[PDB]
């Protein structure tokens, strides 16, 4: 592949360089129609920059933590992180949400790696060896309610059981209920007046809960897990401006007020270098 | 003797002559069509009322004034009270439809100024509140008014600052969506040809909208010396191979 | 070789190899030749 | 049972693997898909499209007015921009442009940079665009500035000119990053005669610039961007 | 193949043996041009002295240490090595940086492997697991600041997560930007009146950067990491002398000040056995 | 699942060992190669060019 | 022995996955099938025939 | 595969829709024999609600 | 590729892809055409 | 066999089995012949 063709001087009335913007086209003009150029080759494919490969890498996308501890007298193990859920979603981490993001709207099969490590704060004889049992509960599903709930049993539900300290890893198919995931939507659930706005509403797609099967031992154990996502098969359509302000919610573009100025301002004038 | 200049679009019972226009843009260069069999789902037939729904509705005119931020309309809320348009969209379950858009604005050869036409699919807007405040359903359904970009913040309606698009993007990256200038020193018109796009086969009318149209100026208007200091815009719009099913009552929607 | 039975679990695609900018980049109705008047 | 040895590195998770994992849902059937206009596949393809430059950065809170390039009647001679061409930095940042090379390491290529002039169409003007590889300073006159890649732009019924700058270069890539060894030139502009604007009519005109990049550029080793951070995880 | 030929005696005008090096050449001289020889054969292919064997095993390339302790009140992570990084490079430790630098140009791919220990110097209970994450900070990336930063979501920016005692592995392709890496430059990266010179300018390929991902627990514990570097698939361009001074900086060529005689000394005369 | 046993030295790491990693920059595309004269394929190919003896050794 | 290289996943239990596993009763033989009517296929099957809705739920 | 057949207006004296129950039979009537559909495919196979799926887990 | 011996140590089986509501929704002895009147 | 995609990832190389010293030990513009007088 030639990146540039050899050409010599010009003297015409054929002017590639003079165009109308007005219309909307980006002329493709090369520095063959402006200077003298030689031949040279490409020598390159642009491999790493297909979108499969762009989004294609595991991104961090959720931290929680739960903890193994006695449960007795505990009124809400929910609220004692005697286990813990997690409202998938894709948007509250923001490194790989500018990533997506770039897109309006992305198609692609999900693989989970979720890494699972044990902190022990406070004195302990030991280090315990606990099991986590992360299983998928989604929507309309019997939510549970305490650390052992007959939930758990998962009996038709996708549930990993991997050991803390190690990895757990499997994939999902697009679950998406439509062709593709919207990464925005500019409407409602229906048109009452006061129902929210965004893809919030359109991309409730469940949650995820963890939990450790093992019994407490006499110190207590800290838990945290980090679920990293890898997009694999991916469709992506329609471009958009890539995000500048800061972002402050999961599934709305607002931006903060009093933000500060995203264009660097010149040490100088325009003139300068 | 043909220009990319002059052109004429015949629409229905309507027709748009331009005797300055600057070629016009076909959205991901795709025209609109109607919907095919094998991405269907719904199983009603649909309805195609044609040429009583595919016409040009011209929109209130705006006035361009030395101090304006720039306007915003959304599809197909823009049209919802046109002639048949509208009522189809209100008595049908889902629709779904392309558009022609024709922005106008003529001046002299002694004026400047430079407008933005763009197209932006789903174009969800930002909260000033910040943090996780909704924009309330009227707020992004402004109808044939649109939303002024130079009007008050409200409560419970978008952001309107026009460095970031209403969204946390800059003003100068909107060039990526499928869009046109009208320099007044070239140009008089603006035309851009909007085929369907969702990521589903048809849609709610209501609940939804496709696409904002935008008008920004970005080099302000200059007007000649003791001239008038503004100029009307216009924008005249026209579904395009448009399709209803889905009939019934005849939605209610808030305010 | 695929050890698994449904398409999720497949690795990664393949480089699309597909590549066509004019969609985004000349997106007009009447085809612009370069060298050639935008306007005429 | 067959006899096996693993390896170093046995049982690590690299975020950059790509292998094969059991599917939860066992046998789910996603939705079919349906045409969509739009589909990019490669991000050199929309890096083509140009987009605005704020090269007007002298303000002090984000304008629309950094986008506007200034231009006064009647002066000859003197120089209406400069720039230098650090495009993961400074003017370049925030375009798309700027805001992908962010995205990788290195880039190699050319840019096509673009003038679309805004006055009255009753008037007129002449400016040079010169690009100076690297190796000289920013030109300080044109007649500096006119020693090296430039164009003589005639404003006319055509309101657009495309400079090109083509890759000048010993190393076959840069780094995106701001880097001496590495660094690509400047980009300054002069008017050639001088802008005349008609009776009746006065002030500033504005021109407005874009940068898009060349078929010829290459972008590599994709690594994370300077543009987009966090404090705490967001929720709903 | 013959390693050496038969001879016998010899009375002739044709000299093989007087030459004169004053041209720059090596005359391919042999054992049979000037005694009489048997046949012998070679019986060896010179296989462990081909440059992909000479620079193909692995070499410690580094050796760093970071330690999981409570951040709480830590003003400066990086400081308090809880978390640290690399300012990759080849040529810190010196072992391997002297059979590199036999050759001016060098191309290769790398194959790194890292191997983690941890050391609990006073007191605990027990040891604890603890998983490493080293991540790759190319140039003109997000550095990271604290231990637990965005950063570490590492997005689009490869990372590897092993535990402590155990090895990690990966390969990456040849990074230069030129056509070969330069093992000297006699250059600038500008010509200004104190630009640093040498390679450091030149070979500045953005540092690694190690953390440990447990939180902390009651006790303090030590990582060591050393990273170990192979060669695959290697290219060396012209042959140079070898290093004889000690070498006292990265990327610099320069010798310590009042340094020892490298030549031994004879114990006698130049007549001496 | 197929059935394995491991084998005494799995998990070492041994510096001479030449095996397959995964490659970190999947998809990457190196600098071309230009020539450059001076190629040593060998180390055998370096020690047949002579070089000074210091052979006065007495300093 | 051949080499190898454990991935992440190694040692998880997925309720959801579908291997192979060595019978605890080798060699057993199962009782003969014999016709049963009624055979079930598809859930799908079964939601085909219809049932009463408690429509008046008022009580 | 079609999920739904193209079918227009009917005036016949074929009642499809009117059914006895009392049979025990549930008579397999679909949306194009009391309305007007369009063609439509299945794109789908009832995979995951074999038996063989659903006590698999 | 089957690893193990017994047939029960094989993985999940496979979809019948068999599929026939009518012994379940039409089990009438004599045979009922829709459009047909029910009871003649 | 190789498991992975890309190049860099694949083991050592395999000898060059190149080997030629002409370029070091004679690269002299005029060729000298062992035996001749390297001096005419
Ligand atoms: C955009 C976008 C991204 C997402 C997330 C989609 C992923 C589908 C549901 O994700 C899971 C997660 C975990 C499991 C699971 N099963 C057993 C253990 O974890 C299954 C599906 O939604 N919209
Ligand atoms: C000579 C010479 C040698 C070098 C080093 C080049 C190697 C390229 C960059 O090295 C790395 C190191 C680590 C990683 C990494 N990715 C995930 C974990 O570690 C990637 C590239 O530079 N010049």
């Amino acid at each position: 592949t030639v990146a540039s063709i050899s050409s010599g001087p010009k003297h015409t009335q054929k002017v590639p360089i003079l165009t109308a913007n007005e219309t909307g086209a980006t002329m493709p003009v090369l520095p063959s129609d402006s200077i003298e150029t030689r031949t040279t080759y490409m020598h390159f494919n642009g491999s790493e920059t297909d979108v499969e490969c762009f989004l294609g890498r595991a991104a961090c996308v959720h931290v929680t933590e739960i903890q193994n501890k006695d449960a007795t007298g505990i009124d809400n193990h929910r609220e004692a992180k005697l286990f813990n859920d997690w409202k998938i979603n894709l948007s509250s981490l923001v490194q790989l949400r500018k990533k997506l993001e770039l897109f309006t709207y992305v198609r692609f099969d999900s693989e989970y790696t979720i890494l699972a490590t044990a902190s022990q704060p406070d004195s302990a004889n030991y280090s315990s060896n606990l099991v986590v049992q992360a299983m998928y509960v989604p929507p309309g599903a019997p939510n549970p309610k305490e650390w052992d709930d007959y939930t758990w049993q998962s009996a038709s539900n996708p549930s990993v059981f991997f050991k803390v300290g190690d990895t757990s890893r499997f994939s999902v198919p697009y679950v998406g209920l439509a062709s593709a995931y919207n990464c925005f939507y500019d409407g409602y659930s229906h048109d009452d007046a006061e129902t929210q706005y965004g893809i919030t509403v359109l991309a409730h797609m469940g949650s995820m809960a963890f939990r450790i099967v093992n019994e407490h031992d006499e110190h207590k154990t800290l838990v945290k897990i980090r679920v990293y996502h890898r997009a694999k098969h991916v469709e992506a359509w329609i471009p958009r401006a890539p995000r500048a302000l800061p972002y402050t919610s999961i599934g709305r573009t607002n931006y903060p007020k009093n933000t500060e100025p995203v264009i660097k301002k010149r040490k100088g004038d325009i003139k300068s270098y | 003797g043909y220009s990319d200049r002059v052109q004429q679009i015949t629409l229905g019972n309507s027709t748009i002559t331009t005797q300055e226009a600057a070629n016009a843009v076909v959205c991901y260069a795709e025209w609109p069509e109607y919907l095919p069999d094998v991405d269907a789902s719904d199983v009603n037939k649909t309805s195609k009322p044609d040429t009583s729904v595919c016409r040009f509705y011209t929109l209130d005119s705006k006035t361009w004034t030395t101090g304006s931020k720039g306007w915003c309309w959304k599809l197909p809320d823009a049209l919802k009270d046109m002639g048949v348009f509208g009522q189809n969209m209100f008595f049908h379950s889902l629709g779904r439809s392309g558009y022609t858009v024709h922005v106008q604005c003529n001046a002299t050869k002694f004026h400047s100024g430079c407008l933005l036409v763009v197209v932006i699919p789903e174009h969800q807007l930002a909260s000033h509140e910040g943090g996780n405040v909704s924009v309330k359903y009227t707020f992004t359904h402004p109808g044939e008014r649109g939303i002024d970009l130079s009007s008050a913040n409200e409560v419970g309606g978008p952001v309107k600052d026009v460095l970031y698009n209403m969204n946390g993007t800059l003003l100068g990256n909107l060039l990526i969506f499928p869009h046109q200038f009208i320099n007044l020193r070239t140009n008089n018109t603006a035309t851009i040809v909007i085929p369907y796009i969702n990521s589903v086969p048809i849609d709610s009318m209501t609940r939804h909208n496709n696409v904002s149209l935008m008008v920004i100026p970005i080099a302000p208007l200059t007007v000649p010396t003791g001239a008038t200091p503004s100029l009307p815009i216009t924008v005249t719009i026209a579904p395009m191979c448009t399709e209803f099913s889905g009939i019934r009552s005849k939605s209610i929607v808030p305010q | 070789i695929n050890y698994y039975k449904d398409a999720a679990s497949t690795s990664s695609a393949g480089q699309s190899l597909s590549m066509d900018p004019s969609k985004f980049t000349e997106p007009v109705k009447d085809l612009m030749l370069k060298g050639a008047p935008a306007l005429n | 049972g067959l006899p096996t040895t693993t390896l170093p590195g046995s049982g690590q998770f690299l975020t950059t693997d790509d292998r094969q994992s059991p599917s939860a849902l066992p046998n789910y059937e996603p939705t079919p898909r349906i045409h969509i206009p739009g589909k990019v596949h490669n991000l050199l393809e929309i890096i083509q499209v140009d987009t605005l430059i704020p090269m007007n950065n002298t303000h002090t809170k984000d304008e629309v007015n950094s986008y506007l390039i200034p231009l006064n009647a009647n002066r000859q001679n003197e120089q209406v921009f400069g720039t230098n061409l650090f495009i993961g930095d400074g003017v370049f940042k925030t375009t798309l442009l700027g805001e992908i090379v962010q995205y990788y390491t290195h880039w190699s290529g050319s840019l096509r940079f673009s003038l679309m002039y805004t006055g009255p169409a009753l008037s007129s003007a002449k400016l040079i665009l010169a690009y100076t590889p690297p190796g000289a300073r920013g030109p300080q006159d044109r007649r500096e500035a006119m020693l090296g890649t430039h164009v003589v732009w005639d404003i006319g019924l055509q309101s657009t000119i495309v400079m090109t700058i083509p890759w000048t270069s010993g190393v076959q890539f840069r780094y995106t990053d701001p880097d001496t060894y590495t660094s690509a030139g400047f980009l300054s502009c002069w008017y050639q005669t001088s802008l005349i604007l008609p009776p009746e009519t006065t002030g500033q005109v504005y021109l407005l610039s874009f940068i898009s990049a060349c078929p010829d550029f290459k972008l590599r080793l994709m690594k994370d961007t300077q543009t987009i951070s966090q404090t705490v995880a967001l929720t709903e």
